[PDB]
Parts: C-alpha cells; structure tokens; sequence
C-alpha cells in the first residue's frame, strides 16, 4: 500500500505540472482575445565525450596523493 | 417557520389610506421610504419598514397624478400630473421646489436626469416632449411630434430622451442633434410606459398590445435592437397607462396588468415566474426595493402592496 | 543570484529572479540562447549549476522543484521534485552521476543520474537554512555550509567532521587540490581555511 | 466562476468604454 | 489546481483519457518519484509489540521456511518389536503412551456422549446469532450505500446548479469578445472622419 | 495507507480530467482567433 501511494502521489504531482502548464497556455490564449485590437551542438557532444572519457581512469583509481578520512578527522 | 427575505415585519403588507385610485408608486433610492399617488392627487409617503406608517402627505396638486419618480440623490420627488404641470419636490421641505407651467395638455410621464444638472424630460398629451431645467422658467428642449405621448425617459448619460405614445412607434430624440436618431418599431398599440434598465443599456417599454418589449439603446447594434418580447399580461378597456419597471440586478422586468396580478418576468428566456395575486383592480405601477427583494405594486383597488420574494 | 562556469571555460551560465536561465559569451556579451524556466509564470530561481561533462545543467527554484536542463535540446530533460523548501544550492560530482542538492529545510539529498534517482538524505533536526554546497574536485567528498560547516564522505554517507568557528551564516564552500584544504566563508568578516 | 466573472467584467468596462468612443466619435461624424 | 468537475464535464471521453495520460507521459518521462511522498504517513514500525520469540517467528515466514508440526503418530501407537524390545526406554515409551491415549480416548468419549446431548442445539443457538450479525451487517450495508449514492446525489446537484450558471456567463463572455472586437474595427473606420475634416479645413 | 490510496486514485482521475478540459479549452480560445482576426 505504501508503495503503490508513493506511485499514486508521484502520477498526481506530475499532472499537477500539465495542468498548470496548460492552464498558462489557456490564460495568454483568452488574454490575447480579451485584448484583442486590429557545430555548436557536434563540439559539445565531442566536449563532453571528451570530458566524459577522460574521467574514466579517475574512475577507476582515485589519486593516490589523496588525503586520508583519518586526516580530515583532523582538520 | 418559513423562508424570510427582507426587513419587513410580515412577508406582505396591505396598505390603507388612499382613497383615489392609484396610478403611480416609486421607491426612494435610499430604501427608507415610498411614494404613491393617483386620482386623489394626495402623494402619501411610506416608510418600507416596521408599522410603515403614512408619514408624510403632500397635497397641491389638483390635476390627478400620472407618475412620480424619486431623483437620483434622494433629494426631491418629481411628479406630474392632469394640472398640465410637472411639480418637484423637496423631501426635506416638502414642498414645490419647482412647478413647470409650460405645458398645454396633460402631462403623462416623468424622469429626473440620473447626473450632473437635474433635468426633468416630460411627455404631453399635447405631443411635445419637453426637457425642464431646475433653473430656467422656460424648457431647455422641447420636441414636438403630431401625436400624443405617454411615455419618456432619458438614457443613462442623460443626452437622448425616449419619448412613446399614440404612435406606437417611438419619437427617440439625441439632444446634441435635436433629432430623430431612431426608432424602436415592434409595437402595434400605444406605449404605456418605459423604463430605463439600471445600467443604460436595455429599455424595456409596456404598450396596449398586452406585450412588453425590450430595447437595446446602446450606440452601436449591428441588427434590429429588438431583443425580446413578454407577455401573459393584459391592458383592459380602461385604457390605463400601465408602468413598468427594472429589478436593480437587472435580470427581472415588472408591467402593471389589468388582471389583477403581478407579474415578473426572466430577462433572458422571458418567461414568466412570479405571478403573484392580492389585488382587486387593474394594476396600474409596480416597482422593485432598490437594496432589498421588496415589490411594491399599487392598483386601481386603491390599496398598496408591499411583498417580499426570492429574487434568484 | 547564481550563475554557473562551462567545463570548458568558453561560456557563462546565469539564472535571476526573473525566472529566465541566459547562456552567453563571457568576452562579446552575446547570448545563444534564453528559456523560462517556468514559462508563463515568474518563480525566483536560486541555484544552478553545470554537469561537469557540460552538455547539461541543474536549476534549483523557490518551488522547490529542481529541473534538469539539456543544452543541445534547450529543454527540461529532467524534473525533481524534492526538499521542502527553496534550494539554495546544488552540486554536481566530477564522477558524473551524484548530484547534491541544498535547501532552508536543513536538509541534503543525494541523486544518482544513472537512474534519475534519489540514493540517501541527511540532515540537521534544527533545520537551520543550508546557504551552499560543494563536492571536493575528485567527488570523493561533499562540503556543506550554512550556520556551522561539514564535510560528508560521500561514498559512505556519512559526517566526517562538524566546524562551528563562524559567528555567523556561512556563504560559500570550496575544496583544494586532492581534498588537501577546505576554504569556507562567512558573514563574520573573515576568509579562513582549515587544514589537518 | 470567480474565473469567468473576472473574465467578464473586464468586457463589461472594455465596452463601456469603447462605446463612449464611439458616441464620442458618431457625433463627430454628424 | 485541480478543478474538474466531473457531472458537468461530461464531454470528456475515454478518446480524451488517452490524450490526457499522453501528456503525463511526456511528463513523466522527465518529471521523476524525487521528493518523499509519505513524509504525512509515520515511518512503519513492523516489528512494535512483538517478543524476541515471536520475531523469529515472523524470520522463518519472511524466509519462507515452512512450519514446523507436531508428530501425531502417538495417537496411531506404532508397534515395538522383540528385536528391538530389549531396551527398557522402548517400553517405558510405549507402555505409558498406550496407558495415556486410553485416558485421551475416554475423554472423549464422555466429550462425544455430552456434545450428542448438547451440540445439536448450541449449533442452532450458534446459527442464530450467526443470522442475526449478517442481517445488522447487511443493514449496515444497505445505509452505506444509500449513503455513497447521496453524496453523489449531492455532488451532482453542486455541479449541475453551478453549471448552468457557468453555461450562461461562457455564452454571454464570448459574445461580448466579439462584439467588443467589432467595436474596434467600428471606431476604427469612423476613423474616416479625418477624411471629412481635411476636406472641410481645405474646401 | 489504503485511505489515501483512495484519494490519491480519485484525484489523480481528476487532475486527468483537468488536463483534458485544459486541453479544449485552450484549442477552443485558440480557433476563436483564427476566427476573428483573418
């Protein structure tokens, strides 16, 4: 029951968004009749699977130089 | 118990002291008093509340009294009457502030500017329509048509004034142009009476025909300003000037009938709920409280009927 | 009252109180481009900040909903909503997948992007404001300020240690190089950085 | 309701005044 | 804000319901669970009241371990034999079981000779009371859903009686949208008069 | 649990609901430009 009331609030609150997503869209529409009168995308990609990649190894094995938590316990 | 409405002290009053047959009756703006008068010329006053006694009674005029409007302010009564004259009064005085003398024939109907400058448009059975000013003798506008007229109001900005009559047709005067601007066509016998709704928008104008027909008199109508026909009312052989009146919401419309009963009737759909019986005799004048759901109904009976309803 | 630096340096990010994030050249001044962040309503926007791979950015509003942003659509790729109130601050990891996000509730919540998921919460039961947040430039831990300062390792979750020396609201959080020093500021008039 | 009754006092004003405008300009035309 | 109203909303459709999930859907493609949604609800506390006995209890099912049974063959009294006679226990078992079950069998046959007196009638005394819970629930029953209609009742009467108010101010706010357009072009045009004036001033 | 199981379900029908009425509203006012203006 909790499980399934955690989905059911989560399914509630995302409506909630179209709803007021919508119901802006409906206030500009009857506004507008109530006043009516008479490469940069291909580098990023290449950036960031650059940056991306090169994180990989730091990934994999942390700097050796790092500070201990015993250390920083001691701050 | 039951459902109340209003401040009165029994959900109808009967009220008894006219002797004449009574003609005309309005309501103060304010809502403390009314004003009721016909064929015995006297103009009694009533309080709307409690016992609702008989206050106050103004004699002096000595032609009996068509009708008898209240100014905006509250300030003065206008009446008018079979003396040919248009007699205003000082409610704080009462007495005649102002007695118009310029008519040749009876003056049937009456209505004080709603602003500025108080002006008194008036309508004759000598077929002119005149315009009064509180301080000239003479009229600033009078209108001649070559048929009587029994009926007059001004619009809301107080610049065009309605005039009905004999002619069925309506004589619609723009007092900038001193001219015809248009007519109202629709009714086939003579016009008893018109009343301007609260806003200015809509007349609506009661004649002989048994039907009540209402006007859009807004500058600009892309068609035929005939919005709506009443009926279920009924003019009888008196020939009486039966007046009409606007619920203050405006979503109400009264006429005086001859069959005794009281009707009011839906703007929009027109049709009829509230027919209300108690009087004996033609039903010349009705009107509604201008703060509260009170209807007031005066008839040839010679009584006077206060009586609260559930305005929806 | 935020602003954010692309991974490359080329560019600045800025959010305001009139709801709009702007994407724009540090040295001309030109803008690419510019959304509402809500469109068609005004909603104070008080933090924001990059993904350090840079396609992507993290916004952090007075409704307390954060939203995730793509750069090459220009649109809402994510939504979280989350703390109980304002989020003052928001941080990405260098690992590229926790997200840190910080609130007046007194509250911080790890967010795992592989899923677009919550992973843990911790927080003060005062719910004393959170002013700012850092991940350490290996993202191994996580600086939190607001009245006292912490450091959480974050793989394990848990307080490292707690330092109250400020007299007043701290303001900013940053780590050094290999988490060798931690630097914090303060409304107290000073600069301080703490060192073992 | 408290929407549409908004909603229609705004043209209640609106018309009020766009026929005064055209009084205004009517009777200039006379 | 949430405002439907769903007995004067009537024109929605399951056509409409489809279009509508469509949008949660583009929704809920970023919009993710993030926030704790039962921080209302108290942190659940499975385990309150329970014994460091019964806990266990609760460990074996959680794992699925079936549960244990108590052996019944005493009441059947397996037989002993001579080749395993020879230890004393064996008979001391069997010997005070089979003097045990005879006891448990006379028990019940005085239990059986009293339930014959008696359980015909505390049965139909049983039955009875039985009757008389299902007939107060279905009575029960009954209000309640009388109850549930009413508020039905209640809800489309609100609707419905605000509905043809809001069907009456809709109708009259587009015509006033379009009237008031109209009078924008009208004075617009009556705009002309310049026309007029230049004439007049230049005759 | 199982009560605001049962509200959560009824308003989640309901903001469904909104979502569609929104949805006509807002093409009605939109088609009502397009028939004032051209």
């Amino acid at each position: 029951a909790r499980q399934e009331l955690s989905h059911s609030l989560y399914q509630h609150d995302a409506a909630c968004r179209v709803i007021s997503r919508l119901s802006k869209e409906l206030t500009a529409a009857r506004e507008a009749l109530s006043t009516l009168k008479p490469a940069i995308l291909a580098k990023l990609e290449e950036k960031s699977k650059s940056l991306t990649a090169e994180r990989k190894q730091r990934g994999k094995n942390l700097p050796e130089g790092l500070a201990k938590t015993e250390e920083l316990a001691e701050l | 118990t039951a459902q109340r409405f209003s401040n009165l002290m029994a959900p109808t009053m009967v009220l008894l002291g006219h002797e004449g047959e009574i003609y005309t009756g309005a309501f103060s703006p304010d809502g403390t008093c009314l004003a009721t008068s016909g064929y015995d010329q006297k103009i009694f006053f009533w309080n709307v509340y409690g016992e609702c006694e008989n206050f106050s009674t103004i004699k002096g005029h000595s032609g009996a009294v068509m009708d008898l409007k209240f100014t905006t302010d509250s300030s003065s009564l206008v009446s008018c009457g079979t003396d040919k004259s248009v007699r205003v009064w000082d409610m704080e005085t009462g007495t005649c502030a102002r007695r118009f003398r310029t008519h040749t024939d009876f003056v049937n109907a009456v209505h004080p500017s709603r602003r500025g400058v108080t002006l008194v448009a008036s309508a004759s059975d000598d077929g002119t329509c005149r315009v009064h000013d509180m301080r000239t003798k003479e009229p600033v506008k009078t209108y001649t048509n070559r048929y009587q007229q029994t009926a007059v109001t001004f619009n809301d900005s107080s610049d065009q004034v309605i005039s009905g009559g004999i002619d069925n047709v309506l004589k619609v005067w723009d007092m900038r142009r001193d001219e015809i601007t248009y007519t109202l066509t629709g009714h086939r016998d003579t016009i008893t009476g018109i009343s301007l709704s609260p806003s200015g928008k809509f007349i609506i104008s009661n004649s002989m025909d048994c039907t009540v027909r209402q006007w859009d008199i807004r500058p600009f109508v892309p068609g035929q300003r005939s919005v709506g026909v009443f009926a279920g009312h009924n003019h009888n052989f008196e020939k009486n000037l039966l007046k009409c009146s606007w619920s203050p919401c405006e979503r109400f419309i009264t006429a005086g009938s001859s069959d005794r009963f009281l009707y009011v009737w839906e703007t929009l759909s027109k049709k009829i709920v509230y027919k209300l019986p108690g009087h004996m005799g033609s039903v010349n004048c009705t009107d509604f409280h201008p703060k509260e759901p009170i209807m007031l109904s005066c008839g040839s009976d010679k009584r006077v009927f206060l009586g609260e309803i559930d305005m929806s | 009252t935020d602003i954010s630096l692309n991974a490359s340096g080329d560019y600045i990010l800025s959010a305001s109180d009139d709801s709009y994030w702007a994407f724009s050249d540090i040295r001309s001044g030109k803008s690419l481009c510019k959304v509402s962040v809500e469109p068609g309503s005004q909603i104070a926007v008080h933090s924001i900040e990059f993904h350090p791979d840079g396609l992507i950015f993290g916004t952090g509003a007075a409704d307390a909903v954060v939203k995730i942003w793509d750069l090459k659509n220009q649109t809402v790729a994510a939504a979280f909503p989350g703390h109980t109130a304002a989020v003052r601050s928001i941080a990405f990891s260098e690992n590229g997948y926790y997200l840190a996000t910080g609130s007046e509730d007194g509250e911080v919540k790890l967010w795992d992007l592989r899923k677009l998921k919550n992973l843990k919460t911790f927080a003060n039961e005062e719910k004393q404001p959170i002013n700012s947040l850092s991940f350490d430039m290996t993202g191994t831990f996580l600086g939190i300020g607001g009245q006292k300062v912490q450091v959480l390792h974050v793989k394990s979750w848990s307080e490292v240690v707690s330092l109250s020396d400020h007299s007043g609201p701290v303001t900013g959080v940053r780590f050094g190089e290999n988490a060798r020093s931690l630097v914090t500021c303060s409304l107290d008039k000073s600069l301080r950085v703490f060192s073992f | 309701v408290g929407r549409l009754q908004q909603e229609v006092t705004t043209q209640e004003t609106r018309e009020k005044d766009l026929q005064k405008m055209y009084s205004k300009l009517s009777n200039k035309q006379w | 804000l949430v405002d439907a109203l769903p007995y004067l909303d009537t024109e929605y459709n399951e056509a409409d319901r489809q279009l509508a999930m469509k949008l949660v859907e583009h929704e809920c493609k970023t919009f993710r669970p993030t926030k704790n949604y039962l921080t209302h609800l108290p942190v659940p506390d499975y385990d309150a009241f329970l014994t460091k006995c019964m806990l266990k209890e609760m460990d074996r099912m959680k794992k699925k371990e079936e549960m244990g049974k108590l052996d019944m063959s005493r009441c059947e009294l397996p037989a002993p034999s001579a080749v395993k006679g020879v230890d004393r226990k064996l008979w001391a078992k069997v010997l005070r079981n089979a003097k045990a079950q005879n006891e448990h069998l006379l028990m019940r046959q005085i239990n059986l000779e009293l339930m014959d007196e008696y359980a015909a009638e505390s049965y139909l005394q049983r039955n009875k009371v039985m009757e008389d819970l299902l007939t107060h629930a279905e009575k029960e029953l009954r209000k309640t859903k009388e109850a549930v209609m009413e508020v039905h009742a209640n809800r489309k009467m609100a609707q419905l009686k605000a509905g043809e108010k809001v069907k009456q101010l809709e109708q009259s706010w587009v015509s006033m949208v379009t009237n008031n357009y109209r009078m924008e072009m009208e004075n617009r045009q009556i705009d002309s008069d310049n026309r007029k004036q230049i004439k007049a001033l230049k005759l």
